[PDB]
RNA sequence: GUCUACGGCCAUACCACCCUGAACGCGCCCGAUCUCGUCUGAUCUCGGAAGCUAAGCAGGGUCGGGCCUGGUUAGUACUUGGAUGGGAGACCGCCUGGGAAUACCGGGUGCUGUAGGCUU
RNA sequence: GGGGAGUUUGACUGGGGCGGUACACCUGUCAAACGGUAACGCAGGUGUCCUAAGGCGAGCUCAGGGAGGACAGAAACCUCCCGUGGAGCAGAAGGGCAAAAGCUCGCUUGAUCUUGAUUUUCAGUACGAAUACAGACCGUGAAAGCGGGGCCUCACGAUCCUUCUGACCUUUUGGGUUUUAAGCAGGAGGUGUCAGAAAAGUUACCACAGGGAUAACUGGCUUGUGGCGGCCAAGCGUUCAUAGCGACGUCGCUUUUUGAUCCUUCGAUGUCGGCUCUUCCUAUCAUUGUGAAGCAGAAUUCACCAAGCGUUGGAUUGUUCACCCACUAAUAGGGAACGUGAGCUGGGUUUAGACCGUCGUGAGACAGGUUAGUUUUACCCUACUGAUGAUGUGUUGUUGCCAUGGUAAUCCUGCUCAGUACGAGAGGAACCGCAGGUUCAGACAUUUGGUGUAUGUGCUUGGCUGAGGAGCCAAUGGGGCGAAGCUA
RNA sequence: CUGGUGCGGACCAGGGGAAUCCGACUGUUUAAUUAAAACAAAGCAUCGCGAAGGCCCGCGGCGGGUGUUGACGCGAUGUGAUUUCUGCCCAGUGCUCUGAAUGUCAAAGUGAAGAAAUUCAAUGAAGCGCGGGUAAACGGCGGGAGUAACUAUGACUCUCUUAAGGUAGCCAAAUGCCUCGUCAUCUAAUUAGUGACGCGCAUGAAUGGAUGAACGAGAUUCCCACUGUCCCUACCUACUAUCCAGCGAAACCACAGCCAAGGGAACGGGCUUGGCGGAAUCAGCGGGGAAAGAAGACCCUGUUGAGCUUGACUCUAGUCUGGCAC
RNA sequence: CGAGCGCACGUGUUAGGACCCGAAAGAUGGUGAACUAUGCCUGGGCAGGGCGAAGCCAGAGGAAACUCUGGUGGAGGUCCGUAGCGGUCCUGACGUGCAAAUCGGUCGUCCGACCUGGGUAUAGGGGCGAAAGACUAAUCGAACCAUCUAGUAGCUGGUUCCCUCCGAAGUUUCCCUCAGGAUAGCUGGCGCUCUCGCAGACCCGACGCACCCCCGCCACGCAGUUUUAUCCGGUAAAGCGAAUGAUUAGAGGUCUUGGGGCCGAAACGAUCUCAACCUAUUCUCAAACUUUAAAUGGGUAAGAAGCCCGGCUCGCUGGCGUGAGCCGGGCGUGGAAUGGAGUGCCUAGUGGGCCACUUUUGGUAAGCAGAACUGGCGCUGCGGGAUGAACCGAACGCCGGGUUAAGGCGCCCGAUGCCGACGCUCAUCAGACCCCAGAAAAGGUGUUGGUUGAUAUAGACAGCAGGACGGUGGCCAUGGAAGUCGGAAUCCGCUAAGGAGUGUGUAACAACUCACCUGCCGAAUCAACUAGCCCUGAAAAUGGAUGGCGCUGGAGCGUCGGGCCCAUAC
């Protein structure tokens, strides 16, 4: 059950959707992509901090969940409870298979 | 399984990145410059490989650029409405509303 | 037992070793497949062409004289 | 200028709304015995010609949508061909040639063959 | 009518008629903007159905939404408006269609007879399917025209034989007539292994041709699963993220697991485990030297240099594995063709004999239990332990030098230290000292023990030499005691 | 009475007991791996047959065996001493009987049509199909429920469903996967044994259930006695080996035979880079020569066979029945 | 407006083998019971002892019924045991043996279903079997001999002289087809039909060649190529505020319901509200989506088979016309670069491939399975990558001279034994060249380079003159706290500071340093990142590997200059 993302790191296939033809995919562990004071008006927060990926790879939904939580705990620690709006801007749509062996 | 017709079945769900993608954008008050990158650098340790971090040249999650954005808002070509700001060209049929009050 | 399936790549050089490339063109060809009504009619024209020579050549000796005189008579 | 019948291109011709109307030209419009067909002379069909351009229709207006055509997007994305080029890899730079599409910002908003009128 | 005979008992196939048709078909994709294209690649469908769901001609517009109307409601029926295919086209999906290719009517059989041409798959063979003309009879519509099956892409079949229809056909053997038979054309009866054989098992009693083109071992590539770590640090550790751990994430290593693959041998590498023996690795259970601790001492936990030296005796199974008693400083993990059969062993697995249970009508099968079951050859070369010897120094001897290669000792217990250090106390060490020991090594025979055919001595049974003597045979007769010698 | 307590003195000559499993015992077998729990065996139980017969051989006949025979006899089977039992199922597969209760049906032979070949109709033996009996013939044995008392289980009963639904017994056994089942004994410790427990994967009644004294070159466990099996190895004797005189083969043999690492057909004696190498030899040795012994018996392919079976496909002796003739 | 007979060759086929050598089997006719299996007839053979059956004789009890007790007797598929017969265990011996199955011990039986000689019978799909498929002459789950007969094979093995010339396939379709054929393709050989370069003693092309010039001459034709035109597609890329499908998020607004409401009564009422439903936006997607839409790609044309004329024929089409056809006439060839083309017959081998750049499906990946293009290995050697099927260069007759490619030049080893140039780096596991045989995420005030941000003679930075509290218990928590932590709080003053205190400190709670400039001697300091070498992260089982020795002012890494070295290439 481990199947560490070593196997499924590189992009190596034609992008699957959750389609009419692939059914029953396990739901991505990450589900909610906005954290913090996400009702804020634009005039409030004049600073946007990005994060760009410098490698062509695949990122796992499980990893996205861990990352989002880990980056929210610290920034709650510093800024506060209504000090930010963390918005994951990437979405897991490309499913991956696993060939069970006997 | 025994390779006599091996083909996997859905399991997990990933997302594909691109060199220059933006996996996470945090918005906050400018005072939090060294809280943003400080916290966000943790995500570099949850994701595989290396991801350059970065501070945006834009007001927020807007299409726009450095704070001449707010000058443009004063000109009323940008309407603060919601988590983003709504663009306004000078086209459109309200050539009486732009008269009555632009 | 088990066998290994095919692989199909040298059959591109196989042809060009000395393969031809044109259908061996020619002048007027075999009317096989033309509209048979037109075929019949044109055949009647041909049969009464290589008949009707006291028609054809006796009404074309005139044009023979005419061109054979005029092609010089321009001078 | 413009209309009528048949059209070719089939949106620069569509849609929305407001204004304008160079014959009886199309049309609305008045009737149903003849022809015809419907439950309904609404439609279709027939016979008309009192009023009407209110509508269709034509033309115009729109910081209009749409549509066509330009720019900016960009020599970016992409790729034919090369190397004992880098990288552990993922990928990437270069030599040589080709070279796009959104967002955004301009401009335009039917042309025309044929046979037939009129200048309201 | 398996009493007896002849014969058959498909192919594909990540080894094997287990499963499944990828065995005829058709759509979408892979498929890389000719267009061909692969796998038991992915999503799917067919062996039919229709007197109309065919052919014409005319007339209407569908999906859904909005406002209204008695029962009437979320939904019956009526009306108005919006209505770019959002609906329907027999069925898979794709394409195609809006005064139609849909919906409703009206009329009808072109779903008919007859040559050739072409496309489709390819040898550019046929079957299937389709294209466009030609000659007849027709259909509808005023007519122009459209129609020779389904809006297009699938929906089906050879020789031989049978059967049916066709012309006042040919032949039916010297001639004539008539039955019947054979002909010639067109349809049908079917071959789903779908270019078209008629066909059940079992061999552990087995056989021959072959195959490493193809399994069961080791050996390789990979490392998912197995094992060892590393990074990030929300938390647990009353307080504290990192003394000791570590979730959500993630990067590797190892080949001591199990897989995946078929490269090497099928004219053979002897394939489980145990016993004996060498040696190696380290990610260290114990020991030498060290840091750390939620470390007072005592124990114990983490980590570092490190394989020199240890890592046991037994009950049960064949056991690897496991489990338990006991001792121990400790009872760490592993490789060396899953070390090692011309080293043994044969317990099990894995022939032929049998038994029981389940399955089969039966022969038989069982990765179900049980029992008996031939382990072959060394003298060849090499390696290794020993043994003669060889060039050089003229011959020969005595006495030595030492490059080089081998390596060796380890660990524990008791007294003292010291009931002290250390501690509220419960508890309780260390250094040099002294005494001995466990494992290993090299020897040795004074004593002790074992051997004893010194045939050394006596004690004896049976027989034999006539007896006393003195012996001899009984494959060393047996039996006391035993020197030198070899030995624990 | 006598001997150093020695006296079946060489020789000749049984280790023992408490248990479990299987077979009753004696007997017999796989010559050249299987001596057994296999076969046989008495005992038990079947089935046919009154000789124009049962069974059986045969190419053939007034052929031939059992038959110099006759139901206390032959021929065909099953189980397997004694004790004590053998339960339920006849729908299935066979066997057999009935026949009126007869649907299906072949030769001949009978009618009707045609000139005839033909055609048609009726006719109707065996045998199927219809109906009985048969289990010491092949064989076969179930599921959810309610429901007493805390109740579960479940006494008593609802039924689909088969033909009947495992009765008497008995067990983790030669039969139980999970399995080293759970208790107790047996030991320090016992995956072994024994004794109990049984909705028992898959126990069971002449496919025999269950017992049981004797016996067994049969499989197990335990205890006493003995001991080089072992701790822990010594020593002694004869024959080899060894050396000499004489005599003197075979197996096997591409070339020859020092290793690491590398590449390679992924494990080299030969190749590459290294480490190095000395004449001729003797006794041992089992690491290598992927040593020898064999065109691998395992597995797959073979449009290659055989032995055997059956509800395979074609057939066949024998046999039943009808017709024709003597 | 025609061709048979004989001969030589090549191929396929049938065969007296049909290239040679080989099956397991099948059939016909015979020979064996001297081994053993079993019946029959006929003869022979079985020391010594243990148990004590039936009968039998006597002695005691007793009421008789009957019962005991002692000797006799010698039965048995009985018992221990020798010959005889067998053949258990040592998994003992020998295992190129004494032996194609024996030996030593210890073993079962030894009067019965016993052991054995001779005679006689049973014969191969047959006998015989106390049943193991055992025995039938060292052979049995169908014997031996001879013949049919060299049976047959899609299956292994081999398939004998030299040079010279040309030179593949492992792919299509069908097959009881998958280790095989047929068919196409690829191959060689035999030739042909023309080009016309012995092209004079004459004489040109917008048609080539010769050029005296082609009377004799087609420059006709072709292309794995670019060019100019005009066509075709729907992948890469891109899009969702463009349809289909998936999806985050806020807003702006009414509507349909709901939570609880309220009103007080239903109200989604003003308050709500929460969803929904819109309307403008918003974050991310598609092999089975698409408005757009490339690069490389596929067709056609780039002139005599053409163009312009003139007249007939047409049973077709029909205003008159159309179109197709024919006959006559005039004008020559048209874009670059190459070169001789066209055409027929016969036909061997192959239909097990493999690898690589790039694209791509299955998988975790594989020296794995499966596809496209092109090239190789196969079929092939040479230099170089030490070693090697493919990698790089490269293509071979036999040699001499010179020159290179890939490589390389301390020594092995030909070449730097040049003045080689600028730098980086210390490794108690350094590093050292495509495929290629040493690995990462994460760290380093090891050492450099660089980006950005802060401060500096008016001395900035460390070490000195300060400064670490004077108001002050100042608020005033009394959970005690001029600091109080765990006290809600909250001022001065001095340019020096000390906030109403940094926490150690439980003596209330004191002591300690905390923070901010000029003067102490005196010049640059510090912070946050990034990427180069080296380092930690980093574990193997025989002793070993940048090729080895070795090499640290390089013989290491990056960018570079000359000069040299050699292949079968030039």
């Amino acid at each position: 059950g481990r199947r560490p993302a070593r196997c499924y790191r590189y992009c190596k296939n034609k992008p699957y959707p959750k389609s009419r033809f692939c059914r029953g995919v396990p739901d991505a562990k990450i589900r909610i992509f906005d954290l913090g004071r996400k009702k804020a008006k634009v005039d409030e927060f004049p600073l946007c901090g990005h994060m760009v990926s410098d490698e062509y790879e695949q990122l796992s939904s499980e990893a996205l969940e861990a990352a989002r939580i880990c980056a929210n705990k610290y920034m709650v620690k510093s800024c506060g409870k209504d000090g930010f709006h963390i918005r994951v801007r990437l979405h897991p749509f490309h499913v991956i298979r696993i060939n069970k062996m006997l | 399984t025994g390779m006599r017709g091996a083909f996997g079945k859905p399991q997990g769900t990933v997302a594909r990145v691109h060199i220059g993608q933006v996996i996470m954008s945090i918005r906050t008050k400018l005072q939090n410059k060294e809280h943003v990158v400080e916290a966000l650098r943790r995500a570099k340790f949850k994701f595989p490989g290396r991801q350059k971090i970065h501070i945006s040249k834009k007001w927020g999650f807007t299409k726009f650029n450095a704070d001449e954005f707010e000058d443009m808002v004063a000109e009323k070509r940008l309407i603060p409405d919601g988590c983003g700001v709504k663009y306004i060209p000078n086209r459109g049929p309200l050539d009486k509303w732009r008269a009555l009050h632009s | 037992a088990k066998s290994k399936n095919h692989t199909t790549h040298n059959q591109s050089r196989k042809w060009h070793r000395n393969g031809i490339k044109k259908p061996r063109s020619q002048r007027y060809e075999s009317l096989k497949g033309v509209d048979p009504k037109f075929l019949r009619n044109m055949r009647f024209a041909k049969k009464h062409n290589k008949k009707g020579l006291k028609k054809m050549q006796a009404n074309n000796a005139k044009a023979m004289a005419a061109r054979a005189e005029a092609i010089k008579a321009l001078v």
